[PDB]
């Protein structure tokens, strides 16, 4: 198998900027061909056999290289082009892509604002308790969330996800829940979500009393 | 210089012949040939006096010229060798994926000099460089 | 040229899933169709080939004893049967024409693709709880399968300050999501989500308060 390491694995930038992402691959291959992919939708086929535009591509993105390295480049990022970009070569079995590159847009830091939600009276009556955590529009992506139940530390009973960058603040937001049994969340009072981020010059904590 | 010349010229004439042999057999049978994906792969050792698992194949001049095609993709029909690039004799472009047998100015014998046409160069230049050695 | 796949499917570990791609536009049996699927948050994988003209077929490594490519000449169409399903193997699916045609015509073409989900959960329908305490509230949406889940607030005209997150799944098998919303406090006006979960009909307008 002929392996496909792109780099960077994670890029920003602005709009306007020229950008350029890197392919390696591990032995030498004829030809590299390029994709882009959005959310939700197929792979988009930019470049092929390394630098010919596929039709209808804008002549902003360009691909080069030979031997085992290849790139494309795209010279002055439009706001349509923050996606992820795929190395990948055909001339080889088994056919293999690159892991993918992903191209964010580059803002301010922004620190989370940070909500917490109780569990619904419906959902208690079902067994089942869930505490959920909101971080919203906060810059750089990166964030930690830590659980806490009575001052103590949560370990697997907790998940999270994060949304696709804004498309208008350039911003991310998290949700995490805290799932624990009814049971179980009726033999505590204090229930607390610990945030750290950049744009917090200290931990956030929001929680509330069970009781309250 | 002259010499590797001759190796890579003598290789890709190779290919020609063997695509050549193919269209002679359908005209000797009174068929239409493929040159799309239902006709021959030319990327199979057999074709160029290898056996199958040899690894000297993949060290071939035949193997290097095949494998470097634009339109190679692990395999390379009769059209995806006319047509791709880069080789010595360029590139046949508008070739149709199949050509039947008429009886009327058969297009299957018009292919044929299309191909013939165009690796006659490529094989005047081999007997002219084989020709300046001896 | 068009490449039109079955729809979305769900099947248990062990099982088997057949999947179709009906070609047009194009001479079907000239060119190669290729299969490639994509997990969940991961990268593109190449299955393996078919020659419509002649059957063949090569494929990875990987899925070379579980998977079956066949065609129809006849429709223009492939099939791609993938055996022995495990949880791993819950993704979407590609049919992709490519290759050589790309040299020809200057593109390539790929199917809209089919979400496979491979699980020993069985289709269920969401509790939607509310979640409440500028001020943020939201739905719970817990505890269906499988995906997709749509959310939509005061029927799609509330749009602004909303954020609906990309599922989890659950250690029961069972997925869960959450969709919010931010407003002025001093709103605290009427907010509702709508969710429709269509693999088990259970679309619902759950009054936020």
């Amino acid at each position: 198998d002929i392996q496909l390491t792109q780099s960077p694995s994670f890029l920003s930038a602005s709009v306007g900027d020229r950008v350029t992402i890197t392919c390696s691959a591990s032995t030498s291959v004829s030809y590299m061909e390029w994709y882009q992919q959005k959310p939700g939708k197929a792979p988009k086929l930019l470049i092929y056999t390394t630098s010919k535009l596929a039709s209808g591509v804008p002549s902003r993105f360009s691909g080069s290289g030979s031997g085992t390295e290849f790139t494309l480049t795209i010279s002055s990022l439009q706001p349509e082009d923050f996606a992820t970009y795929y190395c990948h070569q055909w001339r080889n079995y088994p056919f293999t892509f690159g892991q993918g590159t992903k191209l964010e847009i580059k803002r301010a830091v922004a620190a989370p604002s940070v909500f917490i939600f109780p569990p619904s009276d419906e959902q208690l009556k079902s067994g089942t308790a869930s505490v959920v955590c909101l971080l919203n529009n906060f810059y750089p992506r990166e964030a930690k969330v830590q659980w806490k139940v009575d001052n103590a530390l949560q370990s697997g009973n907790s998940q999270e996800s994060v949304t696709e960058q804004d498309s208008k603040d350039s911003t991310y937001s998290l949700s995490s829940t805290l799932t624990l049994s009814k049971a179980d969340y009726e033999k505590h009072k204090v229930y607390a979500c610990e945030v750290t981020h950049q744009g917090l010059s200290s931990p956030v904590t929001k929680s509330f009393n069970r009781g309250e | 210089a002259l010499l590797d010349e001759l190796k890579a010229l003598t290789a890709e004439l190779k290919v020609y012949s063997v695509i050549q042999s193919q269209i002679n057999a359908a005209l000797s049978a009174k068929q239409g040939i493929r040159i799309d994906a239902g006709g021959i792969d030319l990327v199979d050792p057999t074709l160029y006096g290898y056996a199958v698992g040899d690894p000297r194949w993949k060290d071939s001049p035949e193997y290097a010229l095949l494998s470097n095609l634009d339109t190679f993709s692990g395999k390379l029909s009769i059209k995806d060798f006319l047509s791709g690039s880069p080789k010595q004799s360029g590139e046949l472009k508008g070739l149709s994926d199949e050509y039947p047998f008429e009886k009327d100015n058969n297009p299957v014998g018009n292919f044929a000099t299309t191909v013939s046409d165009r690796s006659r160069p490529l094989n005047d230049k081999v007997n002219e460089k084989t020709t300046l050695l001896n | 040229v068009q490449l039109v796949q079955s729809g979305a499917e769900v099947k248990k570990p062990g099982a088997s899933v057949k999947v179709s791609c009906k070609a047009s536009g194009y001479s079907f049996t000239s060119y190669w169709m290729h299969w490639v699927r994509q997990a969940p948050g991961q990268g593109l994988e190449w299955m393996g080939e078919i020659n419509p003209s002649n059957g063949r077929t090569n494929y990875n490594e990987k899925f070379n004893t579980r998977v079956t490519m066949t065609r129809d000449t006849s429709t223009s169409t492939v099939y791609m049967e993938l055996s022995s399903l495990r949880s791993e193997d819950t993704a979407v699916y590609y049919c992709v024409l490519y290759g050589n045609y790309v040299v020809y015509y200057t593109m390539d073409y790929w199917g809209q693709g089919t979400t496979v989900t491979v699980s020993s959960a069985s289709t269920k329908g969401p509790s939607v709880f509310p979640l409440a305490p500028t001020a943020a509230l939201g739905c719970l949406v817990k505890d269906y399968f499988p995906e997709p889940v749509t959310v939509s607030w005061n029927s799609g005209a509330l749009t602004s300050g909303v954020h609906t997150f990309p599922a989890v799944l659950q250690s029961s098998g069972l997925y869960s999501l959450s969709s919010v919303v931010t407003v002025p406090s001093s709103s605290l006006k009427t907010y509702t989500c709508n969710v429709d979960h269509k693999p088990s009909n259970t679309k619902v307008d759950k009054r936020v308060e």
